[PDB]
């Protein structure tokens, strides 16, 4: 139920599976050959994206799960200019 | 080494992809880490400068799929008495391989082909239809 | 509706719970997701211990601070208490 | 589905009518207005109605409105709903 | 000085001499020469003061201008104002076309321009021939002006003066040894031109000199053109010339009788029957060796009657008016041929008469055959597609069922005609670019009307498949309007023009069903115009959703299901949320905002204006482009 996300920088960002199943590429990566038992490890090594981008995309996963239809008031997602661009450059590879 | 278009070499990447998707379409156990590395290689191939290699990759995997389907057709036609059982076994294997491959080619499926061509899973099923059940039609329906 | 970013070296867990609760179930869920006995784990808020009966609504983070974004760099370590060896996230490249 | 959901066990219902066709009117000029325990989300209903009908506010007339009233002070031999 | 040019143009417009002299003195030479040799722009048309002096008959002022100066009549100006207003002509051409002998004779007497080959290669003698005043023409003869100056379509003085009712100029040229066979690019002789307008005296003049008979470009002798134009006296004079055999006489009489059956200006059914019976009697005059008919296989539009090859066959339909109309159309098709441009118009007229008589099915068949003939002849059919749009609209508005194959045929014709319109706009961009572009717009609007009528008509599964095939074939060509609207944009837009006729009641824009059919037929929903607005951008501009929420609700969910970006950015960087005029559109969009990290990151990058070129992939470059 808790999948593991390994960055290229070595930092793991284990998040809830339902939070991590909103990315189509992660949807395919968890599927395909094998799903382990209970997805207790279910590790995937995103050997290209940086660690801060992986942290930001896990934050976005939580954000989207919390505010998928949460009325009309939704908090603004804070994005630093230095952490942008590469967040979207990796949002390709983590198509949401 | 971030997700920049790095102008990746097509030869080694396509060979690694060939091995991995051969294992996938043959339903052979494949390493999870190598599977994720092949995802990274697909993203490298569909983006690298100065031109996208998506059409080249699409034609290459089209050729791979058609020769694999034709090889399976030859095997099934050779297995004359158990054509039906062999066709069912290879159909289960190829359908699972086609779904897993369409999962692997997801970025290429929804970033280049959509923007004429057909989806990689649709292409795999179409190749199976046009090269396995289209030639081996009368034998299958009679059996 | 509280969120938390439990950190243990490279490992990082994003957790959702209720603001009015305790850390007993927090220890139990990190036990469940870490496959290790829970008594060795000791949560740290800015490198200080907190009581197992202390509520997480008063641990130092609230629902208006522990947002769906980066809530708090809550540290964790495994007793053989322990040492809080939390590596910082990789520095983003400088903006052009 | 509110941004901040409001709790009520008072069971609102909507029978708003159209004054442009209905012959209803209120000759009583002294509106009794509304108690506090009813105004939990009537104002929020006015915002809800103004989502599609922002050009009109809820013109409340109570000469025909009614309301269920408890009888807890004597053991409730009956449920006597009365006018507002 | 443009103000001084306008002042002297006004002075010459009133034919004033002393005020013009006071306005054209006390200056140098260059400015005065510029004033007398330039055109002033009034009403969007540029004309010399000589043009306004000759046009209003003010010949004395221009005569004294020729006396007091050396102003030439070679100044470039328009031709006329009768629907041409094309420049390039000389001032003497306008003077001759104005219709005054005095101004022409004074302009010739002082710097003659009787040999000006303009952009249309028309000398002022051609303008005088169009005027037809014999005094001007004979004066230019006395000045030794050449008469063989062919126009743009190889049109000479004889044909010009014979198409209009001026027998005197034609006769004077005829004894001046003009061209007995004045051929043109149109393939005429001036006998055809005389027959087109029924100037029977000019026909007599050409016959008296034996101007001969040739075949037109569409396959027509002058006698045939006379018969087609419903002009019996010209048929008489061209039949009395004796250089016409029994077959020519028979076909001319048949064509005349058929042409009286369908023409608004002169519709006399008794004349039709009498002329057809006279033609039939001469066919069976000899008993033996009869010139038997050569009837084509029957046309479905005119019922299935195969003309009338018997005298009793024609006698049976003497009082059958509609059957006589069909027989006239059949005979017109038989002799004129399916490729002629003149065969289409009586069919359209009969269809209009039937539609005004609520004979909708026969009207549809007739207009369908007219559309087929005109498309085979490669003619502009934008108006006829429009006529199909109203007659379907009035059919639906009058609660009459519309057959699906008729809509399929008109949609196929619309798609092919839009293809040739695309080819024409790709080819023509300077001559009639406004006309071709307006035709393109009208064709797109008529296609939208036909699609809307298709939605309101219940069809079979295969009929819907054929209609969807036609819409797919048009959509995958990507038509573009003036402002860059796609075919989906116009259906979405509430400002899309609707024709003032019966299309108002039925074809309403925006229509949710039209957008749904376009989307499932393969419309490119993400396409934007030159303003950068998307399909989602114009639907939130819809002003009146209170009258019909369901129309707005079922297109918002349709556009989002198609794949239109909620956070799409136009050229001025506005999201459809920001362009939502009404609250309900904002609410529906917010319920349909399928947000993603890519969209939020793109919004952050675009807001920060950070560098993103040659770093992200090119698909991401487009993504930043429309986010």
């Amino acid at each position: 139920m808790y999948v593991k996300l390994i960055s290229s920088d070595g930092h793991e960002f284990i998040v809830k599976r339902e939070h991590a199943l909103t990315s189509g590429t992660i949807k395919a990566m968890l599927s395909g050959p094998g799903q382990f038992a209970e997805n207790e490890t279910n590790e995937v090594n995103f050997r290209e994206i940086p660690s801060h981008v992986l942290s930001k995309v896990c934050m976005y996963f939580t954000y989207k799960v919390r505010y998928t239809n949460s009325s009309t008031e939704i908090p603004e997602f804070p994005i630093a200019p230095e952490i942008a661009l590469e967040l979207l450059m990796a949002a390709n590879f983590l198509d949401c | 080494t971030s997700l920049k278009p790095r102008v990746v070499d097509f030869d080694e990447t396509w060979n690694k992809l060939l091995t991995t998707i051969k294992a996938v379409v043959m339903l052979e156990y494949v390493e999870r880490a190598t599977w994720n590395d092949r995802f990274s290689d697909i993203y490298a191939l569909c983006v690298a400068y100065p031109e996208p290699l998506g059409e080249r990759l699409y034609t290459e995997t089209k050729i791979f799929l058609e020769n694999h389907v034709r090889h399976l057709h030859k095997r099934v036609l050779e297995s004359e008495e158990q054509v039906l059982v062999m066709y069912h076994r290879y159909w289960e294997e190829y359908s699972k391989g086609a779904d897993y491959m369409d999962c692997l080619y997801r970025y290429l499926n929804t970033q280049f082909i959509k923007k004429p061509l057909m989806e990689i899973g649709e292409l795999a099923l179409d190749m199976w239809r046009k090269l396995m059940v289209e030639p081996l039609q009368a034998i299958l329906i009679r059996m | 509706d509280v969120f938390l970013m439990i950190r243990r070296h490279k490992t990082t867990i994003f957790t959702d719970a209720k603001e009015s609760s305790t850390v007993f179930e927090l220890k139990r869920i990190v036990e469940g997701i870490l496959k290790r006995p829970p008594d060795e784990q000791r949560l740290y808020k800015d490198d200080q211990l907190l009581d197992d009966g202390k509520t997480l609504g008063e641990c130092g983070f609230t629902s208006q601070t522990a947002r769906p974004q980066a809530p708090a760099t809550v540290g964790l370590a495994f007793r053989a208490f322990e040492a809080l060896c939390i590596e910082p996230f990789s520095s983003p490249p400088e903006l052009p | 589905n509110q941004d901040t959901v409001i709790d009520l066990g008072i069971s609102f219902q909507i029978y708003v009518l159209q004054a442009g066709a209905w012959p209803l009117t209120q000759a009583p000029s002294s509106t009794f207005a509304i108690p506090q325990e009813l105004e939990k989300s009537v104002q929020m209903f006015e915002l809800f109605y103004s989502q599609h009908f922002s050009g009109r506010k809820l013109t409340w007339l109570h000469y025909l409105c009614t309301g269920e009233v408890k009888m807890n002070y004597l053991g409730k031999p009956y449920v006597a709903m009365v006018t507002t | 000085m443009e103000g001084l040019a306008g002042y002297v143009y006004k002075a010459a417009s009133e034919g004033k001499v002393l005020t013009l002299a006071a306005l054209l003195l006390n200056r140098s030479e260059s400015d005065i020469r510029y004033l007398l040799g330039y055109v002033s722009q009034q009403g969007g048309q540029r004309s010399t003061p000589l043009i306004i002096a000759a046009r209003n008959g003010h010949a004395k002022v221009v005569r004294l201008l020729l006396e007091h100066y050396r102003v030439q009549t070679q100044q470039t100006g328009t031709v006329r104002f009768d629907g041409y207003v094309i420049d390039g002509a000389t001032a003497l051409w306008c003077a001759a076309g104005a219709g005054h002998f005095e101004v022409v004779k004074l302009l010739v007497s002082h710097g003659a321009n009787v040999n000006h080959t303009t952009v249309t290669n028309s000398t002022p003698l051609r303008a005088a021939c169009f005027d037809g005043r014999l005094d001007i023409v004979k004066y230019l003869v006395e000045n030794n002006a050449n008469i063989s100056i062919a126009n743009k379509y190889d049109n000479t003085c004889l044909m010009i003066a014979a198409y209009k009712g001026h027998t005197d100029v034609v006769r004077y040229l005829l004894e001046q040894r003009a061209d007995p066979n004045a051929k043109a690019h149109c393939g005429a002789t001036a006998l055809h031109f005389a027959a087109e307008a029924g100037h029977i005296d000019i026909v007599k003049e050409l016959i008296k000199w034996r101007a001969a008979i040739v075949v037109n470009g569409h396959g027509m002798t002058p006698l045939k053109v006379a018969a087609e134009s419903c002009k019996a006296d010209v048929v008489e004079l061209l039949l009395s010339h004796a250089d016409c055999d029994r077959r020519s006489r028979i076909e001319a009489l048949e064509l005349l009788g058929a042409s009286f059956a369908n023409d608004r200006e002169n519709y006399d059914i008794i004349k039709t029957y009498h002329y057809l019976y006279l033609a039939m009697l001469e066919r069976f005059q000899d008993g033996d060796n009869i010139l038997e008919k050569e009837v084509l296989p029957p046309i479905h539009a005119y019922g299935n009657r195969t003309e009338c090859r018997n005298p009793q066959e024609l006698e049976s339909i003497r009082q059958d008016r509609d059957a006589l109309h069909m027989e006239g159309l059949i005979v017109r098709e038989r002799i004129l041929g399916a490729d002629n441009i003149d065969v289409s118009h009586p069919i359209i007229y009969r269809g209009a008469v039937y539609a005004d008589n609520m004979e909708f099915e026969q009207c549809i068949k007739l207009w369908l055959h007219a559309l087929h003939l005109r498309q085979k002849g490669n003619r502009n059919t934008h108006k006829d597609l429009l006529r199909f749009a109203q007659v379907f609209s009035q059919m639906i508005h009058l609660n009459e069922t519309v057959k699906a194959p008729d809509i399929e045929c008109v949609l196929r014709c619309s798609v092919l005609e839009i293809e040739q319109s695309m080819n024409r706009v790709k080819n023509i961009s300077d001559a009639d670019v406004h006309n071709a572009m307006d035709n393109y717009e009208c064709n797109l609007y008529t296609f939208l009307y036909l699609v809307c009528i298709s939605t309101k008509t219940q069809c079979s599964e295969e009929d819907q498949c054929k209609i969807n095939k036609q819409i797919y074939n048009l959509i995958h060509l990507d038509p573009r309007t003036r402002e860059g609207f796609t075919l989906l944009h116009l259906a979405v837009n509430s400002n899309t023009p609707v024709d003032d006729f019966h299309t108002n009641d039925v074809c309403s824009f925006p229509n949710a069903l039209v957008t749904k059919l376009l989307l499932d037929c393969g419309a490119e929903v993400n396409a934007v115009d030159n303003e950068g607005n998307s399909a989602l951008h114009i639907i939130v501009q819809y002003n009146r959703p209170i009258s019909d929420f369901l129309t707005l609700h079922s297109i918002i969910i349709s556009l989002v299901e198609a794949g239109a970006h909620t956070d799409m950015t136009n050229k001025q960087n506005k999201t459809p949320l920001d362009k939502s005029t009404t609250g309900v559109s904002e609410i529906l969009l917010k319920t349909q905002m399928k947000m993603s990290l890519k969209c939020l990151a793109a919004r952050a990058v675009r807001a920060n204006d950070i560098n993103y070129q040659d770093q992200i992939p090119r698909t991401l470059e487009e993504f930043v482009g429309f986010h």
